[PDB]
């Protein structure tokens, strides 16, 4: 889809507000907040598999944010 | 359930297309097959196509003068035969059958297009 | 012939005491079942019908503005209104716009500006759904004699279509020469048309998760909406643009029937056009075979000339078909069908047409064998004009086996901890099975819902490196295994 | 080759009459045969389907006969209905596709 | 949009052909590719900024692929 | 001004004359008029036969 | 960029990398579209019908 | 007996019709009527305007 290609980091930004800035300034992380709520089973998952890869709790967090923000965005 | 092109007079040298229009039944379920009957002469079977599948068979006497095709779209079944000549003269059917390579019982008939290779 | 030409062919062989056997039949294979001493079958799925849909939304995919209206307050003096923000057919937003003595204000800041126009709809997506006692699942069984199948217009007295719904599903077929077949069919255990929307867009429809349609960001409509106008989140249709503060503009978004589309994916197509079928899914079923026995089981052999109308053709199955007329006296005879070495000294293969005969002399049969994997003959007939056959079969057996565990794996992809149904005949393994791949599939259900595969194969690439960088050895070897079945699903998903 | 058919066919009203199509080994007694009644002017009507099976469009008066390597039409009660040409077709596997016979018309005497 | 949201893992996942099954199963990875070509300064910052996360070469690995596929479908 | 078109997206489409063949097992591939034609959309698949 | 009575001012790279059915600009039949796969969907359920 | 023609090969072709067509840089593709029928042969590449 052309939806999913869209026109953000063009580095073309003006003061002039975007086509749908106050829109999609939030919409990519209420879907990951949505995708969470309705998938708790994965969270869980990736929170242990997080934990067990992290060696320091930078990584482990790093490691569980990434795979949260990866499960929607691949789907 | 089997309706035919109108009557079509050409020239020889010519190229022909006969026009078959199936319903929706027997486009998606049965083959059709394109018989030819001379003026004053038996039938001849020039071939036929299952029209969902479109895979064309014709006879050995056929080969690369005749045309069989489907539109899918239109629920059509079209034969084109390339080459008129004055032998080429016949009334043109297309028959429903079903798509079983071992049964050609043609349960249903159009109405014949006339193809006259003359001058009127 | 239909049967045999589909390539998700199954053969179910072996009855328990009882006589029944428990099938699954999806709606794109088919099953033949075989038993000691009984006809073979051919069972296909070939209809599933939904009735009496209710509407639950009526999502918006395209819709238009007509009366744009504006209000200002001057600055400090607060938000202003509209008379239309109170209509729900109307969208609104407030910002701020510049105001001073030039634009008309008087106080020199920014002031609160509403704007609203009135949404219509254009086009809509209607999110149907059944209640799972209105299903209805049609089920073809063809007794798999070499008999043909008939033509269309005169006779249907080969193939038997039993309907199965979950008021009356325990249905009875009667195939005349073979006794009366019961399926004893669950239909309250498919598809769970209670978690499903039937979602018909302008002529296309899927079969959808209901929760995913509820979670859709499009306007809609309760579906108990006649004239419409109270559209919910009419909001995701519209963008409200103040370019820098100025003048402060709607405007919808576009048809989103092609966002849709995309976003359709992975639901699979129905038909809601004449009704609402779904050729997709499967029927678990109890089969019956207590009242089902052979034709012609008290007939003499042939003792004539059999002629091989239609060479030996192999399917995709393994087997062979053969088609032979008969020239010969007492027409309604058995068949001497056997499949031997070159010797006749061993019989090599069956034949799974069990109890071939002749009704008519003229009349062919096609007969269906299973030969061995080397150098086989098929013998048919009886010592004047008897016919040797020489076949040649391409398989072996290590890839035969590599082959049924690999389906049998795909089944339990698919069908999974229903798999376990699919020819049990009882027993308590397929008991204890059923269970563990029931809590299994809770569990795993519950942690990869709304993964993509590529996901999957990046969880089980994880999950198998933890195990083998892992120090228990029992831990390691489960890690090992989840990872490897993760993989395994991740690769055979999304089909 | 083609099967082959009697070209001349005669009867009276009210006698049974049969038409001879012959074909070899790969025309006829190696595939079904279907009998077509092709009156002048209009599209050929199948007479009996499959190997001398009815179509409920016939009468029970019309039936045929299929043998070794021929087939035949047969005609309970006869009038001037039976005049017409008649052609038996089948599918030959050795010239790959559906040969009709020569034709036959019936000449039903009543004049 | 709509499209973000493809109602990918929802099982019941028959064994007939789903829709647009064919391009949907390697869109994505598709889109990450052309995002990785098109945008090759980002992809040296995630692999020098896993390398300095990550201490095992499978957890800057892991990393590296969590960045470089949030970066594109993050928005 | 003065623009000049660098190109130009299809953003809505119809499909017509919609055409199949087939070739069956072991013998190639199916050919269609159509497929010479560049307007016309063509999918190479298999069936079952 | 101009979609129907809209306007855009977008990136050159962006815009060539989009996913549709084009046409070289260039053209005039207007018939010859590539990259028609993008909006075209093909079905074999079954793999008994395309 | 009875062979099926599995594939035809082309062993001795000729070229007729030759046609080109530019386009000026920056401003994307040249048009070809010809590019739309698949019974020509077609390339793209840059000459230097
Ligand atoms: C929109 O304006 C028209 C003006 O002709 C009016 O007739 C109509 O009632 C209005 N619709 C509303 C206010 O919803
Ligand atoms: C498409 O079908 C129409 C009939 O509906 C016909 O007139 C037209 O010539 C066809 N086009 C092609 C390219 O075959
Ligand atoms: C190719 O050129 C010849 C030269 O006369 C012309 O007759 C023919 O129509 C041309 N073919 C095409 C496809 O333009």
């Amino acid at each position: 889809s052309v939806a999913l290609v869209p026109h953000v980091g063009m580095g073309l930004e003006t003061r002039t507000e975007t086509w749908m800035s106050s829109e999609g300034a939030w919409k990519h992380a209420q879907r990951i907040e949505t995708w969470v709520l309705r998938h708790p089973g994965f969270t869980i998952m990736a929170a242990i598999l997080a934990y067990t890869i992290g060696t320091t709790y930078f990584q482990r967090v790093l490691i569980f944010i990434l795979l949260t923000a990866v499960a929607p965005s691949m789907t | 359930q089997l309706v035919e092109s109108g009557a079509e007079v050409k020239k020889p040298g010519s190229s022909v297309k006969v026009s078959c229009k199936a319903s929706g039944g027997t486009f998606n379920n049965y083959a059709i097959s394109w018989v030819r009957q001379a003026p004053g002469q038996g039938l001849e079977w020039m071939g036929g196509i299952i029209p969902i599948f479109g895979g064309a068979n014709y006879a050995q006497k056929f080969q690369g003068r005749v045309t069989i095709t489907a539109d899918r779209s239109t629920s059509t079944v079209y034969m084109e035969l390339s080459g008129l000549r004055s032998e080429d003269t016949a009334v043109y059917y297309c028959a429903r059958r079903p798509q079983s390579i071992f049964d050609w019982n043609f349960d249903l008939w159009g109405r014949g297009t006339l193809v006259t290779v003359s001058s009127a | 012939m239909r049967c045999i030409g589909i390539s998700n062919r199954d053969f179910v062989e072996g009855v328990s005491g009882g006589s029944w056997v428990d099938i699954v039949l999806e709606h794109g294979s088919c099953v033949t079942t075989m038993a000691k001493n009984k006809p073979t079958l051919d069972f296909e799925l070939i209809k599933t019908e939904a009735k009496h849909p209710a509407t639950l939304r009526k999502y918006c995919i395209e819709a238009k503005l007509t009366n744009t209206t504006t209000a200002s307050r001057c600055p400090t003096q607060g938000e202003p209104s509209l008379n239309e923000e109170q209509d729900k057919r109307f969208v609104c937003k407030h910002s701020m716009v510049d105001r001073g003595w030039g634009n008309g204000c008087g106080l020199f800041g920014k002031g609160g500006i509403v704007t609203c126009a009135m949404f219509t709809c254009k086009k809509n997506m209607e999110g149907k759904i059944v209640q799972p006692e209105n299903l209805e699942y049609t089920i073809v069984i063809t007794p798999h004699s070499g008999e043909e199948n008939a033509v269309g217009q005169d006779t249907g007295k080969h193939g038997k279509e039993i309907k199965v719904t979950p008021q009356s599903s325990i249905t009875e077929a009667e195939l005349t020469g073979y006794g009366t077949v019961t399926m004893e069919c669950s239909p309250r255990t498919g598809l769970d048309f209670n978690e499903m929307v039937l979602l018909q867009m302008e002529n296309k429809a899927w079969l959808v998760h209901r929760q995913w349609f509820l979670d859709l960001p499009l306007p809609w409509l309760p579906g108990a909406d006649t004239q419409g106008s109270n559209w919910i989140q009419k909001e995701t249709l519209v963008t409200f643009k103040n370019p820098h503060a100025k003048k402060q503009d709607v405007v919808v978004l576009g048809s989103q029937e092609g966002a849709m589309h995309t976003a359709l994916t992975g639901a699979t197509e129905i038909q809601m056009s004449s009704g609402n079928l779904l050729f997709t899914g499967h029927l678990k079923c109890r089969l019956r075979m207590d009242k089902l026995q052979l034709k012609g089981m008290s007939y003499s052999m042939c003792t004539g000339k059999f002629k091989v109308v239609k060479e030996i053709a192999e399917t995709q199955h393994g087997t062979i078909v053969i088609r032979v007329q008969y020239e010969g006296d007492g027409s309604p005879c058995k068949i001497p069908f056997e499949i031997m070495d070159l010797e006749k000294r061993h019989v090599l293969g069956r034949l799974i047409t069990v109890n071939p005969i002749v009704t008519e002399k003229d009349s062919p049969v096609n007969i269906e064998a299973e030969p061995p994997f080397g150098d086989s003959y098929i013998i048919i007939g009886v010592e004047p004009g008897q016919l040797k056959l020489s076949w040649f079969k391409k398989g072996s057996s290590i890839g035969q086996m590599f082959e049924t565990t690999m389906r049998g794996a795909k089944r339990m992809a698919i069908l999974g901890d229903t798999a376990w149904d699919f020819g049990s005949l009882g027993g308590v393994f397929t008991s204890i099975g059923k269970a563990l791949h029931q809590v299994f599939g809770a569990i795993y259900g519950a942690a990869f819902s709304g993964v993509s595969w590529t996901m999957k194969i990046l969880i089980g690439v994880v999950i198998t490196w933890i195990g083998m960088n892992s120090r228990s050895t029992s831990l390691s070897v489960s890690l090992v295994l989840v990872g490897v079945v993760t993989l395994y699903l991740g690769v055979m998903v999304q089909a | 080759s083609v099967l082959t058919q009697p070209p001349s066919a005669s009867g009276t009203p009210g006698q049974r009459v049969t038409i001879s199509c012959s074909g070899s080994s790969s025309n006829v007694g190696s595939n079904y045969v279907y009998w077509y009644q092709q009156l002048p002017g209009t599209a050929p009507k199948l007479l009996i389907y499959r190997n001398n099976r009815r179509p409920s469009g016939v009468p029970d008066r019309f039936s045929g006969s299929k043998s070794g390597t021929s087939a035949s039409l047969a005609i309970s009660g006869l009038r001037s209905e039976d005049e017409a040409d008649y052609y038996c077709a089948t599918w030959d596997d050795s010239l790959s596709g559906l040969v009709f016979g020569g034709g036959t018309k019936l000449t039903v005497l009543g004049q």
